[PDB]
């Protein structure tokens, strides 16, 4: 029968996918489409399936166009969970293409419908979900209706907070705790923003996550530039140049040495500066970032002249003028 | 100085879910 090729055909696409292999993967759910079968809450399950891979694949337009033909199969059948979760799907998708608005009305959809069934591991989710949105709109822009944005974003992740320190759900509350200190981070908060990365920080060693806590040290470091603790700060980038070697990241590698570079310069002490920036400057040609390299020469250019170099900055200035051009 | 945000979640279905 059809129903029978299309549920195997199916497993084979979830199973790739599980694997790792979204390309593959969602070959297999178009076949089973293709295929077809009669019972639509497979379909739906199948359309959901295909909107994630294409999600995860960044092929955004058609992950948005897959969500909604889940989500208008789900109110055709009547599965509310199935409805809540297609327009927490859409939401996301809607955000990440800059669709804040709609976003907004469905993400709150995926909320409402999960409290109506309740249901607190999907209610949860939807607060995360909406936090995030909320962030990412007040970003996009303070004036007041911004402030609130980021403002709402911050209750948003609270909340969810709460919820999954019930559920006992550590991942949750680190995705929380590291967005809520970017959240901080954009309102002024900046103690706040370290309270909150350290959480996180705390919960990616736990998970032994070592790029979560790489990004995390980065994040700390970040704030507390803000708070005019640059020894702090280049303390905490010194921790991600670590890891990032670690890792065998040379974008990480990369950015950790510019930083370090710039957090000397507020601290006045140029000779680090001009180490780190030439480390930099290294990894940026290997990489083949253009954009990069030039950044580095004016950032050497600027300290050379500050150090009293006059020769040298006059060479980075003129590497400067090249790459600008180039 | 860009802040690096943590991953979105997305609700996942299974074929499977109704077996």
């Amino acid at each position: 029968s059809m129903e029978a090729s299309c549920l195997e055909l199916a497993l084979e696409g979830e199973r790739l996918c599980k694997s790792g292999d979204c390309r593959a993967g969602v070959s297999f759910f178009e076949a089973a489409v293709q295929v077809g079968t009669e019972d639509l809450k497979t379909l739906s399950a199948i359309y959901s399936q295909l909107g994630n891979a294409y999600f995860y694949l960044h092929d955004y337009a058609k992950a948005l166009e897959y969500h909604h033909h889940d989500l208008t199969l789900a109110r055709t059948i009547g599965d509310q969970l199935g409805e809540a979760k297609a327009s927490g799907n859409l939401g996301n998708t809607l955000k990440v293409l800059g669709n804040f608005d709609e976003a907004i009305v469905c993400c709150q959809r995926h909320l409402d419908i999960s409290r109506e069934l309740n249901d607190k591991v999907g209610e949860a989710r939807a607060l995360y979900n909406l936090g995030n949105v909320y962030h990412a709109k007040g970003k996009s822009f303070f004036p007041e209706e911004v402030r609130d944005a980021l403002q709402a974003a911050v209750d948003f992740y609270e909340e969810n907070l709460s919820l999954v320190t019930a559920l006992g759900d550590r991942a949750a509350q680190g995705r929380a705790f590291g967005n809520l200190g970017n959240t901080h981070y954009l309102l002024g908060n900046f103690r706040d923003a370290v309270i909150a990365h350290e959480q996180r920080l705390l919960i990616a060693k736990e998970f032994g996550d070592k790029a979560a806590e790489r990004r995390a040290y980065s994040n700390l470091g970040n704030a507390y530039i803000f708070l005019g603790e640059f020894e702090t700060a280049s303390e905490y980038y010194k921790k991600t140049l670590l890891l990032a070697r670690q890792l065998k990241d040379r974008a990480v590698e990369a950015q950790s040495c510019y930083s370090l570079g710039n957090t000397y310069t507020l601290l006045q002490d140029y000779e680090k500066a001009i180490d780190y920036h030439l480390k930099h400057l290294a990894i940026a040609q290997e990489l083949n970032d253009r954009i990069g390299e030039g950044r580095a020469c004016w950032s050497l250019g600027n300290a050379y002249t500050a150090l009293g170099n006059h020769d040298q900055a006059m060479h980075f200035a003129e590497k400067h003028l090249e790459i600008s051009r180039e | 100085d860009h802040m690096e945000m943590e991953p979105e979640t997305m609700e996942t279905k299974s074929v499977t879910d109704y077996f």
